């Protein structure tokens, strides 16, 4: 017959329902998880066998909303729901970042997990309860995975820190912030703050981290009586021989190129070190492919620039870890625009446009959730020609939905109340160049943009994207992170906000043994970095034009 | 109109300890009306029948 | 000066004209058919050359609606036609499904038919003018098309089959069929009927069998006098000795694997015959690919099974020809839906939720023949994790766009009248699990999830998918067909419909020989699965709620 | 910390700037080019090392509107630009046709040039200032290329030339012609005239050919300043002892095969000699590809072809020169439409259709210009089995919007004004044969299919497809080009018009020396042509219905 395993838990206000056994049984893992009306079907299915010569983990996550959850017809000219859209692309890809870096390394079989919400409560957001069924679906398959997640929204009302505050509550609210974790880290941390303090915001993620732990217990308790014997997957083998071979031919040399200041002299010496130890290697070694040893050698150097980069030593740009890179601003550039900025930090670069419309331009959203008109709109472009690239143009798959988000996440907080400006505003962000967080590019060139256009904005906010690396007990957080140094990232941050409050705060963290006093120093190097960056835009534009 | 500004190291600023704002607000509860439930559990009604030969 | 070869001829109460030689002759065969001022441009390009390792046959139809053919300038955003609709999905299918089984096999050579819809008589449909110009364009074409078909559309009216109901009979019509076949052999049956019989349907499918003879007579004429000369192509060469050696082998072992009573087991067992077979085969000769010896494999295995049902034994999953499998039905599965319902049937399930609207939430469909309004809306769901595999979301494939049109066509008999039920219905179905058909699993679904939401049926619904082995005169019906035994349909067929009557029959014909005796056999033992099913729906509940 | 290098001149009533080494400087070049508050921003990247198997150039060229040029948010259901527009396509044919000629042969790396519209004078149109946008930015990349182009836009006002013509000027000029060249050579003619002269639409060429040079010498200058060096790009050497051999080999009998007057036995024949040497030449060389010597042998045959048509020998179906292909003109062939007719000449065969609706029927086009109502709708359907070939069925290519632009252009001097006729009318042409050019089977089916609908057109109107072959100081016009003499194509030219005028150009010219002179007598053939063609299809239709 059809017996369903139903484990039920108080998860603050609320009552979470996990259901596996009855529904897609022919899937790795599937679970109905319900909280207080709210349901989302999530389903994990996993490819035993690898792709041969695979080389990246193929995870999907595909978020989907159905219309009839709501109890609606769909208004759109087929009455059907359509291609994802940018609200179910941002929360599929707020389940895959806490989820993929749990996967062995190694592991590089096909895994798609799919997860409907399937019935909605006005109130309860389906974005957590999506989250805790696939942590619960990935933690039941027996698919390679390392830890249940929790999920746990944070809202601030009154001067304290609220769970999975409601819809009504998320009004009064001064902060949104998401945090994902195991029963050890925090792994992710999306946010959007009223300008509040780095030790609120901190403290929001401690609390949430903390209240997510009774979700991961009943996880564990659903996977000790209903979960799918472990898949025996076992890693590839090191070549050990290959790799102290390439060792002992370019570790030392790589280690010297890398110490020549010049970027052009250093990148011509690493590709002869490169190519020479290639063939002095495959010359014994008989037939061994390139990109085998290609991959052995870029393992080398990113270690030897980590090792010197935790040592003390110049980064690869010369650049001390607080040192922000070069900075332009200018305003006004297009001469039809309402507003236009060009914000350059470095090798970023980004030309953002704000343009001034009527009550009626506004997007009218139908969301799950509930009809909303939004007043302020975020788009930004990320081109091919960014990082010197040939590619497809017009399509947002370039993670600009994710940054465009981000940028609209470190903007709304000093947006003017509709009471005092009852016009609509669209801010495009063109990014011209690439080397580093356009994201946060974009967020200062939109405040640039917003001024120069006579929007009246409570203060000009700036972002800084950084990282932390860490070996042990040693650590070191780099300010103005390059897009080369992403392997340098065991903590990578992004903190958007002004210069009395944080705005926005996105953290990825890939390790384990961050602790609470490792994050307040990194976040208040962000606060000299922005502090910095906010000081040079000041010098261009002090109020709106 | 224009500012530039050359590369500089902008160091974290001194870090003073924040006290924590302490208020006695009270979160009203949350009043729930429904089954609370999805899947197969929580069906209304039920029939089952065995791999059968129709009579 | 251009010279068109124009036949015409007489078609129940409308005039059929067959024009060729004129339009296209770049391409292997172009007809421009007109009934009743009805015209479709049908044109066939075929490959002379088969690429290299090509292993399924690629034949592509497309169906087109021109929106000049109505006199009208399209009112999308655009102005202009887009991509291909539902609609014309759907006409595409049910002209691919009756040609494709008539091509030899081995044939791999690359075939597009295109059929351009160029002028509309409101009250004749485009979509039998349509099949008809496939199949004169196919035979004349001369491709190794094995006969040109035929198409017919039945209704019901005042007791009483008619032929080519236009708009406004269909109107008034208990009955919606299209009939295709050869001369000899019925080879198509897609239909809607408000609960009607089984001999009443299997009296209009050879009505209009019998009635599409004199299209097939006049596509034969038509190919008498401007068919291109036939193509010179030979099937490739069967290798009997290496079948003979791969049989001598593995033939007995996978019968043995397959006289054992365990899935999981005899999966393994077989597994290794095959690996033990192809390692010794590659071994004693490293010159034969493998994979031509596991097609070669798997061919033994389907016929295995084949002559194991044939003989009488029991089927792949233990089960007699007439037994169905197990079946859970639970209503009110979802806290905030107006009514859901999940149906179960041993290894296919469904979750199936029906949502009430307004009467601004209809769709409204522009078409060719007209605008229309439509109060109630079928959509159906396959996601890839409905077999356990990994894909796409959201893009709907054709058959799954053939499937949703078919459990509407099932549920739509038993729908109330407007006056009665003057609210929208829409009723979204999601394949949980497919080992089986999804479509009558759907159906069922419907039916409970619309009884739940309390819309007020004529009947609870039900289907059933079926299928038909015959080896000369042996023949044996089989109830809930598996998903694996695919390869056992010389018929398959899918009946729904309610206690009294039948809502929707589709039926897929591949071979020669099937009677209207052995129609009726068939049809008798789907009208007692159904009934079966039916019972277990209304142990659980029975009437809308409240 | 960034200076650009920007310099202006005057270009007619306008001064254009040009501005560089600021914004992309991760491309291979990028110019901002503004012509009177009219900005452009143009990037082109090109990949520096040619993929391993690479017979074509791939280039691409992307033009992309943003409405915040105008100062507006778009009217999209997602306040975005997605899908890129018919007139953006369009101007991206207009921005590659002139350039894909003047890659040095045999270079195959990939090149993307993207034009991004950023700001907008409704007065100055865009895509001039796209095209000397990339004539700047392909001219200071470094990248292989032929010379600066330049463009301009003629209109004929009050009897006399105006360059670049404002929106408003348009409005009362008979023409609207756009010539890009380079310094010693006119490349690309694009126009559609009033029923004017061949004189008056040549002289625009040169008018508009003079008045770019100024265009040119300023990008010169730019380049002079600020241009990246040149390429290292040497093109592969070719075999000149396997030309040589495969020449003696199969020359004189393909030179002989052709002389043959029966198609199908030539083609036979053809074939037969191929085959022959390539097996020969595979016998005495086992190293030799079939691919190379096959290419070997069709440039073999192209070159017979060439030959054989320069020295006055009859051409590859027969025809001389001057003869046009059969025709078959039949009108009232669909039962149901409001008009139709089955145009065809030779091989090319094209079915229109025309549908007349109401007032409200018209598209509405909201452009950066500003809206526009269009009650005259042209759609042109190139199916795949028109060349006897499967593919793809309902996705128009970028040639199917330009063949069908021409198509409207070359139908657009005859249609009757709103006051006499207020009616929306669509014509719709599906190409169901092509053997030569499909886009003038389709202005003469539109004419007679309007003629049947009762539409009181001024004229009938007819094109032809004609070419030029030069070779030094010889050169032959050849009338009715075929589909499989498009190689034969020095001078490629389209002429669409009636008895008394020219209603569209389009001019294609790859090699340098046509003169004025060479272009007169193309035109006078030209006209013979469409008078004859006319006279075919004034005995049937010849007057509205």
């Amino acid at each position: 017959m059809l017996n369903p395993i139903v484990r039920k838990f108080q998860y603050g206000q609320h009552t979470v329902t996990l259901e596996t056994g009855m529904m897609a049984r022919q899937a790795t893992a599937a679970v109905m998880v319900s909280m207080d009306d709210t349901a989302v079907f999530v389903t994990v299915v996993g490819q035993k066998k690898a792709k041969p010569g695979q080389d990246f983990f193929p995870l999907t996550v595909n978020y989907q909303e159905r219309t009839y959850a709501a109890g609606r017809i769909p208004g759109s000219f087929f009455r059907r729901e359509g291609r994802p859209s940018e609200g179910e692309t941002l929360i599929a890809r707020l389940i895959d970042r806490p989820v993929r870096p749990l996967f062995p390394e190694g592991f590089v079989n096909e895994v798609q997990v799919i997860a409907t919400v399937v019935s909605v409560n006005p109130q309860v957001n389906p974005d957590i309860v999506a989250m805790i069924g696939a942590s619960a679906a990935l933690s039941l398959s027996g698919i390679p995975f390392n830890g249940p997640i929790g999920a746990a929204r944070v809202g601030y009302i009154n001067d304290q820190y609220v769970l999975n505050p409601t819809q009504d509550e998320l009004k009064e609210s001064k902060l949104d912030l998401v945090v994902a974790g195991t029963e050890a880290a925090v792994l992710m941390v999306e946010s959007e703050a009223e300008l509040l303090s780095e030790d609120t915001m901190l403290g929001a993620v401690v609390f949430g981290h903390e209240q997510q732990q009774v979700v991961i217990q009943a996880i564990n308790d659903l996977v000790k009586e209903a979960g799918k014997p472990r898949w025996d997957w076992q890693p590839e083998a090191v070549n050990d021989a290959l790799n102290a071979r390439v060792a002992a031919l370019a570790e030392s040399r790589l280690s010297d190129a890398y110490r020549i200041t010049d970027k052009q002299e250093r990148y011509a010496q690493v590709d002869v070190i490169k190519s020479e130890t290639i063939e002095q290697l495959i010359a014994e070694d008989e037939t061994l492919d390139a990109n085998e040893l290609g991959e052995i050698l870029h393992a080398i150097e990113k270690n030897v620039v980590r090792s010197r980069v935790l040592a003390g030593e110049p980064r690869i740009d010369g650049r001390e870890k607080d040192m922000i890179r070069g900075l332009d601003v200018r305003t006004g550039v297009l001469p039809r625009t309402h507003g236009s900025a060009l914000f350059t930090r470095g090798e970023t670069q980004a030309l953002v446009t704000a343009t001034l419309g009527t009550a009626r331009d506004a997007q009218v959203l139908d969301e799950l959730m509930g009809e909303r008109t939004d007043s302020f709109l975020f788009h930004y472009n990320f081109p091919p020609y960014s990082v010197g690239e040939t590619g497809m143009v017009g399509s947002p798959k370039r993670r600009e939905i994710g940054h465009g988000r981000l940028a609209k996440r470190g903007v709304l907080a000093v947006m003017p109340d509709m009471d005092k400006f009852p016009y609509t505003v669209r801010v495009v962000s063109e990014i011209t160049e690439s080397n580093g967080s356009s994201s946060m590019a974009s967020v200062c060139g939109a405040s640039l943009a917003l001024m120069d256009a006579g929007v009246p904005i409570k203060a000009a906010v700036a972002g800084i994207a950084m990282g932390l690396v860490k070996e042990g007990d040693n650590y070191v957080v780099l300010s103005d992170i390059l897009g080369d140094e992403d392997h340098l990232g065991d903590m990578d941050f992004k903190v958007a906000g002004s210069r009395d409050g944080i705005s926005a705060l996105q953290m990825d963290i890939k390790i384990e043994g961050i602790t609470k006093e490792i994050m307040q120093v990194a976040l208040n190097q962000a606060k000299g970095a922005r502090l910095h960056i906010l000081g040079v835009m000041e010098q261009a534009i002090n109020a709106p034009r | 109109n224009h500012a530039s500004a050359p590369m500089t190291r902008a160091p974290a600023p001194e870090y003073v300890p924040e006290t924590p704002h302490h208020s006695d607000w009270q979160r009203p509860s949350f009043h729930f009306e429904g089954k609370g439930a999805a899947g197969g559990h929580s069906a209304t009604r039920h029939a089952s029948a065995p791999a059968t030969r129709p009579q």
